[PDB]
């Protein structure tokens, strides 16, 4: 079976939120129960609900009167919407494929995160740490991500991307490049910057 | 005009005679009193009867029980209704169709005026529980639907036990005042005052099935003290005669008067005397009056039907909600075992319809008011047809939508008519069981050992299939494997119970367990949907023939009494 | 039911024999899958049934256990075997999963290269502060960072960052920006990180001025 | 010698004096008679008492009940045991431990003798239902436990109520005897004879709590004629005087001669007169007496042994063979349902214990002839403790081997010990609703009720996992899952119910329920060997608690009576 | 629980579709597997669930029906699918099998060459009566054989034969041995076999002579 | 799996029988349900019972108090006995191999015929038959089988082996060989009787 999510990345708060898993290789009221299962940002997994082949739902109990499962069986489609979300609910979600006599999961959504948050798109806001190993710091962009490549790749030995973190719910990350001491400030050195979503890219050099 | 009454040495070697008054018959207890009132009654005629009956020079089988008057020891009146509505009640039921009902109701003004009675007459006289109304007046309306058909003789079995002082007495003052009326009246007094044995007229007297003397009771104590051991003394010479009175006693105190002038001068007496509507208005009047004792009883009525309802939201409570897991099958087949058992058990307070009332049932019999098609039809159209209704609709309106049952109409109507059926069944055999008897208890522990030996051969708690072939055949005894098999078979047979696994044509799992159609014919339940009605071919089966029965029993021991 | 992983790393070398306990609250009676979660995937089931094994694995993964400890055992540990190991009890609704265990690709420790740099002129246009010391190809996990403003340390206002283990090298990274505003930064000329590793107690010092 | 008795003014307005000799009182029934006699009896000491009580001068609460003479209307003698068999017992328990037994048996033959009872004293008094001995002589042997003590006031009340003639009579001469061996007697007598009301030589009346007079009989009649209404005309005049001295009748017809010279001259003799074994003996002695009234009942013994054997023959023959097939689980869990839900109601005859004796246990705690744990451990180890023993060896030991359960002998000793537990704990609930109540029909009715409600939470009936959370916490108020679940967790746990599959790792099938492990867990019980003994546990712990709730019952109730 | 399959025969051509109807006398619910037992085997599974197929077969082979109904239908009917067919419930035990369903192949339909013959003189000797009617290569089943010893015809003591499908001629065959005492067999000279066949209504006359 | 079973081939009436069906590839005490199966002479089927892997016996019910199987774990064995049999009970007879999760028998021993007679091993009586077809009948031979093959299969055209039938339980068979005319009595026809169990072979020609 062949399983394919697809979505909002984003709600505000307080709302609703919707997905839809097309399903192909089976019909969804033929054989199997249909899943729905998020996953915290870092490690943490809930299961939160099947319906099953005959339009029966069952819903995590922790997720009363939020959730609700419905399904559209001409199109192959079983949809979730969660209501009053909260940035807790930022989590990677997942449409899972659950078999019933042999009981696991098998299958399983490729993954689409999803992200509650109050702020609107914001552009980044690029700061470059000169005084080996030299770093660009990005603040205060919206949404996630935005990715940077030294050069555009040009040093990329010792190129180390860390993960954004909020900052009164604005992104921020940084990154770093190892280089020895005299490649700087000899060749011109910058850090690629591209967030997609805004459709900005800024370019700084990084001088003492 | 003068009524007379006369027998020839009837039995043992008693003889009997009657002047227009009052008369009392008295004795020790066991002395026969109420066996020869049974005699008077004409109420058994099998039993050895070896005499000359004459109700003046009339002889006695032909249609003696319509004008003659008799009451009981007790004084069985509906134990909700008025004064005013039980001699409506008796009085159209006793006189024809042709008296109109002012006229009837002329008849109880007199004889509820005759009795002073007018100020009670709208109070409710059944006082088992709500006590409204004093035994003695009670007492009098009991004599009073005998006073309905104008009667010429009246028997009365103990009216001065049961009560207090002076109601007895004033009691005996209205009777007094019938006697006075031109009217005969025969007493069975067990211990009286000697105020109203003085105000007696004659007395005879009883000791163990041996005539003692008949006469008045100054001629008691004057044939008495002929008879030695002169009563003096204060000592209550009515008391202290019967005291005297009670086996050369007996035969030789007695004998000593058969040779007296006085019971050869009334032998010469005695040789010198030797010279309704058809069926519907009676069922439908009746089952007024029962279907108004329910309404007018609460008690019995309320109770049950708070037990019902809290009951079904408690299993309303448990259930709710009936998932589709694998703990579905058990617990969907737990709730339906329940309901079809309670529905049994809840039929064991059918057996008090049918003995509670079973005095009144003879004494109505013997009297003759109805019919006993009639009667029974009736009855069953007061209590058992309304009130078994009530728990089943309720059962299945606030139980069908709390646990998630199907949501299709027509088996929220099968469910209604199956816990409808079956609770008439199970009450159907509470009633074959129970009618007849006196003791509610020992057919309550009867019922309560059939109903479970039919308990475990319903579909939970056995699996009827594997049952060995030499007592499987006693399934079709069980009434709850009629009700649980279509309560089951109406709700099961759609389902579907293994979430994820489709289980049409399953594969590898066997033994799974995965429909509601694999529950079913492996509990052993035809599938096809006669299966399903043949349940209540069953079930209306036993209801018809339980009810007959119970109609047999009621035919043969009518006259039993 | 909670299920219990215990515990949530290990860090074992290559073709190695490894064992994962996952301890349920309950009796789960062999309704126990394990999921072997990559970097950036969805649990893909290993183990269903908590003997069996789902076609499509090299078979070197063995599931024991009853009564409630529950134990997933590799045995010749390959680099494909690095991910997140998700017990999953399915004896009841809710399907509870465990905490993961992220196993670890034993390295020769080493000591943090670390380099920490004041902010841009810009950024204190702005009058923001947020000065980051490097730590770059460090191992093992657990490291700590001190912080000093011209000798007068603050442990309040961190914020810090670690990428995940990087497969190319077998090591760590982690930058540690500080965020201040601008008079308790513009004050002071020397900035100092020091790092607290397992090998080397004495935490390494590093300062800049302006 | 002298015995007096004074009552100065005590609460109402009522003054007493009482010579050496005989004395009744006497009354319409509800006028205080026998709430009078509970005040002469010292049963209630926080009851409005205000007056002055003398008894030979000496005050009354200080050990009044010890050598007083109190008998109650009802003669409630063991139902199985002999005359001799209940004198040593009341004389063995009553007397103290330096009497030898020789002494004591003579003290026995004075008192039978004294009695002329000697013909019966080796028939079985008991004459509930078997019928051996005329009932005055069982009022003989009921004075007789008072006799033992050898006491100077003796209280009876209603001894004329419940006899023919000439017992009663015969009866009254004994008491007359008892007169002449110096000893002062107060009777309650309903409604008397003219001839012992000749021999009585005082009475008193009593009219809805009224003091009328009190004198003797000839004075009744000359103080009640200088009352007016002159008594003549063998009116029966103690009656007759009965019928005229029953509210200015009442208050004025008292008070006029609460100013006669009489009742002056006894108020101013009344202002003349103001100038056992510790605990084993006990409970041994009293446990042999209902331990032999179980013996001498065969009734209630065998009537249940005899329904546990053929029931137990019946479930055996049901379910004769269980196979380990698909049906094996919903049949092994079907006849344990069936059996510790039939302990259950069968420890619903237990209700009936503590509430037959109990006016029985009521004259013997005011008598003091124990000590209340004496009492309940005592009566415990007489009917309870082997009657609950003998269906669960029974039951265990015949249908273990038909049902053919694990062939472990460890196995068959916890369902033995598990059936034990659960008949002394759903018998120790039936005490504790029970035990301090007149009526056995409410409470049977509410028993019955509780133990439905615990049959449901079970474990077969619901699924007790998936109940919701807000009432799935008052599964552990239930019995049967008590005993339900420790008799299928040493049943199903070794067991194996799907042939040819192994299950042990069950691959593609799931939801198969192919041990008895998982249907244990799937059902919700702890696997571990300690959650087959807190079941035990909370049935020990039950035991204690409501054994206790009984215990406080009777200590709570013990002076209430 | 009794099945009934029926019929019990059934004679269709060489690629056909044919259909086998197996009948319980209860609710059996899918729990019917189809057994193909060859001339001189062992039943082999065919069919299980009674809609599944065991592999190893050519999946020309469908099972149908619900309820109490079944069908085993088989599209394109081979040289391999004759054989004889066991429906077998398996709901409950006892598992009663089928009455099983003997297939045959359509042949155009023959006369029997018909040859009876006298015994031998040793068998005279011991007194022994056995005098044999072959009938060789008729098609289809049924067949009458009549005797007659000089006319005089006797249908009693009469023994018979029959070998199974001949696939090599798509035929059949028959000895027919009657077996008497000494005296009413040589009495008589003249013995008679007639065949009865559904295409040649007359009886086909053979005797001999001693 | 691979099962064997083996034992006598022959009782006699009113006695006890018994067989034994050595498995390699599993334990008996391993996994599944291990299965007696007999078949009567011609189609019918008749399942017997099983000893499943925990000892436990299922035996169809018409083979009441006459059948009995039992166990041997060490050399993987499990036998049947049958008491008081009959000659009904002649049939082939077979172990086989029952699944349990999918229900169905899926392996089965190779079959060994079972014949319930009371008659002595006797040796064949050669009739020929002589007035193309001429046959040899064989009459009264016991036990079952034996072959025939005309002239050890010199003129195999046409050659008919009929069953054996009892007469007076005594089996008889016949055979047939379909040769022109010019053969007879030309070439010398000689049917070859064959019998394994008393170790007997007539040879009788055929002339008119
Ligand atoms: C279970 O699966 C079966 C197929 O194995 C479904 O049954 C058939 O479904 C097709 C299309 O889905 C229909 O055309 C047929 O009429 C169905 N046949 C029967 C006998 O039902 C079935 O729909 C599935 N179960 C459910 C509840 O949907
Ligand atoms: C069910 O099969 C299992 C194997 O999957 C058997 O379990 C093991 O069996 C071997 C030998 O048969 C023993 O050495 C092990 O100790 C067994 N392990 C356990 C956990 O039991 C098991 O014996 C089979 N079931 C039964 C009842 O025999």
């Amino acid at each position: 079976v062949q399983l394919q999510e697809s979505g909002p990345g984003l709600v505000k708060p307080s709302q609703s939120l919707s997905l839809t898993c097309t399903v192909t290789g089976f019909s969804i009221t033929s054989d199997y129960a249909w899943n729905w299962i998020r996953q915290f940002p870092g490690k943490k997994l809930e299961w939160m609900g099947y319906i099953n082949f005959d339009g029966g739902t069952t819903y995590n109990p922790s997720l009363r009167g939020r959730i609700s499962i419905t399904r559209d069986t001409s199109k192959n489609q079983f949809f979730l919407q969660l209501r009053s979300v909260t940035p807790e609910d930022t989590a990677t979600y997942y449409c899972a494929t659950f078999y019933g006599a042999k009981g696991t999961l098998d299958y399983w959504g490729q993954g689409t995160s999803v992200t509650v948050s109050s702020a609107k798109t914001t552009p980044p806001s690029v700061y470059p740490l000169a005084p080996v190993t030299l770093g660009c710091l990005v603040k205060g962009y919206f949404p996630e991500p935005v990715t940077l490549t030294w050069n555009s790749g040009s040093l990329s030995s010792g190129v180390h991307t860390f993960p954004a973190v909020l900052q009164s719910d604005l992104y921020t990350l940084s990154s770093s490049v190892t280089v020895t001491s005299s490649t700087w400030p000899s060749q011109s050195i910058t850090c690629n910057v591209a967030h997609p979503a805004s459709s900005t890219k800024v370019d700084k050099k990084i001088e003492p | 005009e003068g009524a007379v009454l006369s027998f020839h040495n009837i039995c043992s070697n008693i003889n009997g005679i009657m002047k227009p008054g009052l008369n009392a018959i008295l004795g020790p207890t066991g002395g026969g009193k109420s066996s020869l009132l049974d005699v008077l009654a004409a109420r058994k005629d099998p039993s050895g009867l070896s005499g000359d009956v004459l109700i003046n020079g009339a002889p006695r089988p032909a249609n003696f029980k319509c004008n003659s008057g008799y009451v009981v020891q007790d004084d069985v009146v509906m134990g909700t209704l008025t004064v005013r509505e039980n001699l409506q009640f008796s009085a159209a039921l006793r006189l024809a169709t042709t008296m109109t009902n002012h006229e009837k109701n002329e008849r109880i003004n007199r004889v509820i005026q005759e009795l002073g009675l007018d100020k009670v007459a709208d109070s409710k006289v059944g006082t088992q529980f709500i006590r409204g109304v004093s035994g003695g007046e009670r007492k009098r309306t009991s004599i009073g639907m005998e006073l309905i058909t104008d009667p010429s003789i009246l028997f009365l079995d103990e009216p001065t036990t049961g009560l207090d002082s002076s109601t007895a007495n004033a009691v005996l003052l209205l009777l007094k005042r019938m006697s006075k009326q031109g009217r005969t009246i025969i007493f069975s007094i067990h211990q009286p005052r000697y105020s109203i044995f003085k105000l007696f007229d004659s007395l005879t007297l009883l000791a163990s099935g041996r005539l003692m003397f008949h006469g008045p009771a100054q001629e008691a104590l004057g044939y008495f003290e002929s008879a030695g051991y002169h009563c003096e003394a204060y000592n209550n010479p009515a008391d202290f005669f019967l005291d005297i009175i009670n086996k050369p006693l007996i035969e030789k105190l007695a004998e000593i008067y058969v040779n007296s002038s006085f019971y050869k001068e009334t032998k010469a007496e005695l040789h010198q005397l030797s010279g309704t509507t058809s069926f519907c208005h009676q069922l439908r009047w009746v089952s007024k009056r029962s279907f108004k004792n329910l309404l007018g009883n609460p008690q019995a009525s309320i109770a049950q039907i708070i037990v019902t309802v809290v009951l079904g939201l408690v299993i309303g409570a448990i259930y709710f909600g009936l998932k589709n897991d694998s703990t579905g099958i058990q617990n969907r087949a737990g709730v339906l075992f329940f309901l079809t058992t309670n529905q049994c058990f809840s039929s064991v307070s059918a057996v008090e319809l049918f003995v509670v009332e079973k005095k009144l049932f003879i004494h109505e019999y013997i009297s003759g008011y109805y019919r006993v098609s009639s009667y029974f039809l009736g009855k069953l159209l007061s209590d058992l047809l309304p009130m078994r209704m009530l728990p089943s609709i309720i059962f299945t309106c606030i139980v069908y939508f709390m646990l998630g049952l199907k949501p299709k109409a027509d088996a929220f109507f099968v469910m209604m008519f199956t816990l409808m059926m079956v609770a008439y069944s199970a009450s159907s055999m509470a009633l074959a069981i129970a009618a007849g008897q006196s003791v509610v208890s020992v057919a309550t522990l009867l019922m309560t050992i059939c109903f479970v030996f039919m308990m475990i051969f319903s579909g939970l708690l056995v699996n009827l299939t594997t049952i060995a072939s030499w007592l499987s055949w006693l399934q079709y005894f069980s009434i709850p494997r009629y009700g649980f098999t279509a309560l089951q078979h109406n709700e099961f047979l759609g389902q579907n119970f293994c979430p994820g696994l489709n289980a049409t044509g399953n594969n590898p799992c066997n033994y799974a367990t995965c429909t509601g159609e694999e529950y079913l014919v492996k509990q052993g339940i035809d599938l096809s949907p006669w299966g399903l009605w043949k349940n209540h071919v069953a079930l209306a089966c036993m209801i018809v023939i339980f009810l007959t029965i119970a109609y047999l029993k009621l035919l043969f021991l009518k006259k039993y009494s | 039911i909670v299920l219990t992983q215990s515990p949530s790393s290990f860090s074992v070398s290559l073709g190695d024999r490894v064992t994962i306990s996952c301890k349920a609250s309950g009796y789960i009676l062999n309704r126990l899958a394990w999921y072997q979660q990559k970097p950036g995937n969805a649990p893909r089931l290993l183990i269903s049934g908590a003997t069996s094994l789902e076609t499509g694995f090299p078979s070197r993964f063995s599931g024991t256990g009853s009564g409630k400890d529950y134990t997933l055992s590799i045995s010749s540990l390959q680099t494909e075997d690095v991910g997140t190991y998700y017990c999953q009890q399915y004896w009841s609704t809710p399907w509870t999963f465990g905490g993961g265990t992220k196993l670890e690709i034993r390295r020769a420790d080493a000591a943090p290269t670390v380099s920490i740099f004041p902010p841009s002129s810009e950024q204190l246009t702005s009058g923001g502060a947020s000065v980051v010391c490097f730590l770059n190809n460090f191992y093992p996990k657990d490291i700590n960072v001190k912080w000093k403003i011209d000798g007068s340390e603050r442990q309040n206002g961190v914020l810090n960052s670690w990428t995940d283990q990087d497969s190319k090298d077998s090591t760590y990274s982690m930058s540690s920006t500080l965020t201040l505003t601008k008079d308790e930064y513009e004050r002071h000329n020397s900035y100092t990180c020091e790092a607290t590793h397992k090998t080397s107690t004495s935490p390494i010092v590093k300062s800049f001025n302006r």
